[PDB]
């Protein structure tokens, strides 16, 4: 992993979560659940939507071979014919394998990416009032009830709260 | 005590993508681009049928082989399929001019209308129900092209014919016609009595005249004689004329252009299904939202872009394990 | 309390451009690349101005049609312009052989000098004066293509022409000739008194024998008649040797290839405009350091890359907002 | 952002810094002002120079199309010749305009890319001597005057100087 | 550097290494010495060797092209027969450098990646019990012999044990 | 106090790669993936040695020019190489008819075997050993092309020659022939008595009839006469009917097509290196595991993918400093 994230300090994914790609998992006094960053989700898939679209926008115009006809005299231009649509085939095969090879490792990548910086808006937020575990997991040095978590979901963490 | 934890996505697919550094990655989502299937059928195009030469070929169709009777009136069509190697062409053999520049026209055009040109009545002077060569056989009997009429001699004269056709309608004419290469002078004279013809022909663009090759040829469908058609487009108000003392194929049935279009010549050795569709390939036919296919080259209609590959694949969701 | 902060710049700038996963997106700054601009002018190219044909084709500049005197004299040219469909073209009916071949060679030509290599005075055992028809008026009066001339018989009589041009110039000669093609035996006697005539062309590397084809064809510009015309490049050093007994168009003047270099037939309706340029589409000059342009495949000069793209942007500065 | 910088932690630009691309905003008793950090704003610009020129240079022997012309009776080799250059010009359009579009996505990373790597350079100098904000700033627990400030910039910030 | 590493925040390379491309220096009681970490390593080679063989996969079924001859007055298929094989020669001389210029940039890339992904491993097991120096080395605050220091190589460094 | 530091590999390498961003970028290590490199021979390709015409043309060898009795009998080959202007070619001035798509044809065989189709013996009423020319020398005396014989009249007599000849091998026939052209009437009595000539040809797919053009022409290699040759490809169990009254250059020598595969004709000024490789190219021969070449795009063999480009380097190491 180009970012580290997914496979990297966070070891695996959750079966779990099936509201989005990216979310959260929090243990506190009022229960356990999975919960979905439905921002981070949507923009990973208005990303990848658009870049399917793109690819398929792009080679809408391509090249589509048509049927000739050359008698036993006429061998030059029957294969000059022959190689030139051969020759456009290959280099639109070329193309899509390529451009799909490329994109599918920017595609991994950009989730990735997006997995890292869920990460560090939630790290950024907590700062002292928690540790990080290690695996992608921050231990509170308070208690934390559903409000509190949906105010670190939302980016509206009020850090003036303590510690020790 | 409290705690909270950032996670991924992760399921049970086993869909798998490539990349440049690493093949066959497992995913959560993919979505697959290539289309690699047909229903093995020759349809329709949109309602519209396509015509189906079926042991014959264009040259068959168009002269008038009398072993392609099937095809002396034909409905518009969609695109046109012709075999590999039709066994029913030029019945007598021969060659004809421009073959291909006119196969390509036909590509452009999606309606015939068959129309007679010059009677086969109207010759007074010719023989012009004797024509017949065991070479084109209709069930036993000696026969011949049903669209060009072999003229030969009558009580030993064959006087210089000269013939005009105006096209007063308003679509151009396929005109088609032909000469008779003879293999010595003695058949020659049999046939036509003046041992030295020619055929010309004019329009506003075509300024040709034609001689007759005596040649010694190897038998081909028992004939050593050969028969070279040739062919025109007739603009409308224009008129084709024709002098000829001899060895003259002249043309009785022409064909008016009534419907231009999008069409191809396909080959295939497939034939007619009842189907339709919106993309049609030479093995079979397409329906698919898919973006790209892999199954032939050669297509018409609405369809995919083709393809060399045996997959592809583009992945939407992330890593899984 | 102290502090520092870490940032990036802004602007006023609505800038955009697209990714593969987003696309309008504002930036700082940006490059385009892509020309869309012209003058809507046929212009010089580095000081050449291009020989522009306004109503006549190739054929009726070299040949000599009397509608084309503007072009009688031409000097060193650029690229050549041509319209869609120019009406002054073949004013006598007939056909030019090998006609794309030739407009190919002009493409690697940028200058004609013209040179009499048979004055039409030299004829004495023929009419030279005479080989007019109203199919090419001048003024009204009927006439014909100026760089051939068009011989009959004299006294009722054309002897057989033997004629021969020796190339004693350096450089290349554009030679051209042709043929008449009567419309019945007794407009070829009457013209020519020889009923079975030809046409022999001889050069180191040209061996030909025309005959006049008889045949009956419809009017166009008021003649049945066709005339057929021939072209040779002469070598250096080389001669060309006419034999001829009748229907012969011979010619009076040539043309010396004395500039090869790149040119273009340009196809266009536009007219000349007191211009200058380094880079010429059929639509307009390009004025551009932009490596790209949008405006016509069809270019001559230095100019940018064409792509069919309507929009082509560089980011180069960062995301704005 | 790929990198999280850029409309991620650091939330927006700064419309008053105009010396560069990526650079300081500073707060002490001698005063406050914006200041560009010539060494990282000259790489990007030697960056994306190089990249507009190589995009330029792979492209100057494309294809440019001739004139050919054909009579009614080569209908054939003249549709050939037609598919040819619509071919050629369909691959190179395809070429310019995903050329543009992949290295356009490039360069917005890079530029991301770039500022985070501005701010882990001051974040590694001043270690436990300031404190993270959250937001691209650090607050000081020592007080930074200009020549402090310019040290940090040059990276020669002198650690040894307490806290607390 | 994309991800501020290589020639980042670690200044330069390590003529010593010669077991891999990644790897560890450590300084203890009983010596010192460097250390290649293999499954970062090893990671690498698979990753770039694949690179080169799918870069090449790609282009062997490119655009061969045959000998024609042409008379004097076919000088129209001549030129078309020559351009179009200019054409394809061109545009997949296009492929090619491209291609290079492109996954060359990843590969550097990559490489940076590798050794940030590599820096975080260690950084996330220490944690408190050694302190960031900020060139790429951590200082501990216990003793951590060479039974410790494969442990953190190997990433099963026992956090319990204790600082100041 | 202990500590752990993580760093990256590093050495005395200054090989270097370029980037979109960067160019001269040192690295570690990097693999090269162009080769530019060849021999500067003509080798044998995997043990089969190239037919390499020295100074003669196709045409020289294949109509048995004098000056190429070199290649009177010819292996079988893998390619074969041809330079720019071959001196050697019609030593007679004249023209060979579809020389491009015959040599087209020679890319799709190997193997060449020379038969005597018509033996110079078995002219009896016609005189075989006198169609000569001091435009095709050999040795000084007057000589003429050996696979094909220029008959003559006989006793002031030239009666209309019937020849046939079965294919009853398995293999197809090259077969060659062709006609003289004269410079004027009385040469073409002197030579064949009778003033109006004639070719026929037929199988059962050619049907040709040839007439001589006289013509005056300028001297090529001191004769203004012409000859012109023609070309067949005759099926096994096809026959092929020669009938001529005059100016026939009746095959004696014809090729059987023994084998087929992939051949090519090879322009070069280069002569044959005792060496092997496993591919060739026009100025030398390469050996290399590379996957890209530069040297040229006309190759043969087992070879790398041609590219324009003169440094291809793929990074696969870390930079270095
Ligand atoms: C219109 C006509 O005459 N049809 C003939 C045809 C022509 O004579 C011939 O094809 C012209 O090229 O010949 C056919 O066979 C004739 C056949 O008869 C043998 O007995 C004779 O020995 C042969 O030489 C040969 O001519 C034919 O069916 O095509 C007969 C046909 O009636
Ligand atoms: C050199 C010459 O004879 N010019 C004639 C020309 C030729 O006869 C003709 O073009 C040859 O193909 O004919 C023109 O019109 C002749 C016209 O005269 C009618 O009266 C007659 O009934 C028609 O048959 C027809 O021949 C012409 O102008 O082109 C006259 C020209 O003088
Ligand atoms: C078979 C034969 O007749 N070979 C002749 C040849 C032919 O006559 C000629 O090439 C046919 O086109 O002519 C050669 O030169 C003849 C030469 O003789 C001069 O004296 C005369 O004045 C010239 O007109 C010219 O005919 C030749 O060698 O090719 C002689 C050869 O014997
Ligand atoms: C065909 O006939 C019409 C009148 O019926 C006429 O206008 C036209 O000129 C004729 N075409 C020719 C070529 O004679
Ligand atoms: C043309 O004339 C020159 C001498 O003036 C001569 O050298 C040359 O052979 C002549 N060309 C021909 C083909 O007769
Ligand atoms: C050639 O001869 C064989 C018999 O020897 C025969 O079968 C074949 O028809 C002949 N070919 C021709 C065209 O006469």
């Amino acid at each position: 992993g180009l970012f580290g994230a997914i496979a990297g300090f966070i070891e695996g994914g959750w079966q779990g979560m099936v509201d989005g790609w990216y979310g959260y998992h929090h243990s506190n006094e009022q229960g356990s659940g999975y919960a979905a960053d439905k921002e981070s989700t949507q923009k990973a898939i208005d990303g990848v939507t658009n870049k399917v679209n793109s690819i398929i926008d792009k080679m809408n115009t391509q090249f589509e071979a048509v049927g000739r006809e050359f008698n036993n005299l006429e061998r030059r231009i029957e294969n000059l014919n022959k190689k030139m649509e051969d020759g456009f085939l290959d280099v639109w095969t070329y193309n899509a394998e390529l451009l799909v090879l490329m994109e599918n490792e920017r595609t991994l990548d950009f989730h990735d990416s997006n997995v890292k910086n869920l990460y560090d808006k939630v790290r950024l937020q907590l700062r002292d009032n928690a540790k990080e575990l290690g695996n992608g997991c921050f231990e509170f040095y308070h208690k934390c009830d559903n409000e509190c978590m949906e105010s670190i979901r939302n980016g509206t963490y009020n850090y003036p709260q303590y510690s020790e | 005590q409290d705690q909270i934890c950032i996670g991924y996505h992760a399921n049970n697919s086993t869909e798998q993508v490539d990349t440049i550094m690493e093949k066959n990655v497992t995913v959560t989502h993919a979505q697959d681009i290539l289309e690699k299937t047909h229903n093995g059928k020759l349809c329709d195009l949109d309602g519209v049928k396509p015509l189906i030469l079926r042991d014959c070929s264009v040259a068959g169709w168009l002269l008038g082989n009398p072993m392609c009777d099937e095809f002396i009136n034909v409905p518009e069509w969609s695109y046109i399929v012709e075999k590999a190697n039709p066994t029913n062409d030029l019945c007598y053999p021969g060659s004809f001019n421009d073959y291909e520049e006119l196969k390509h026209l036909l590509s452009r055009i999606n309606h015939f209308e068959k129309i007679q040109i010059i009677p086969k009545s109207s010759w007074s002077d010719h023989e012009a129900s004797s024509g017949v060569s065991s070479a084109c056989p209709y069930l036993g009997s000696p026969s011949f092209f049903r669209n060009v009429v072999w003229l030969i001699k009558k009580n030993s004269t064959y006087p210089t014919i000269k013939k005009s056709y105006n096209n007063t309608n308003q679509e151009d004419l396929l005109v088609l016609w032909g000469i008779h290469h003879p293999n010595d002078a003695a058949e020659q004279t049999r046939l036509y009595q003046n041992p030295t013809t020619y055929i010309s022909i004019g329009t506003s663009t075509l300024n040709q005249r034609l001689v007759p090759k005596i040649a010694t040829r190897s038998k081909v469908n028992g004939q050593s004689g050969r028969m070279e058609f040739f062919w025109t487009i007739l603009k409308p108000n224009d008129a084709i004329n024709f002098e000829s003392n001899g060895n003259f194929i002249a043309p009785e049935y022409a064909y008016k252009i009534v419907k231009k279009g999008d069409s191809a010549i396909m080959k295939s050795e497939l034939e007619y299904g009842n189907c339709n569709t919106k993309c049609q390939t030479p093995m079979g036919a397409i329906n698919s939202s898919m973006p790209f296919h892999n199954i032939h080259p050669l297509t018409i209609g609405e369809c995919p872009k083709y393809v060399k590959s045996n997959r592809l694949v583009l992945a939407t969701g992330l890593r899984n394990s």
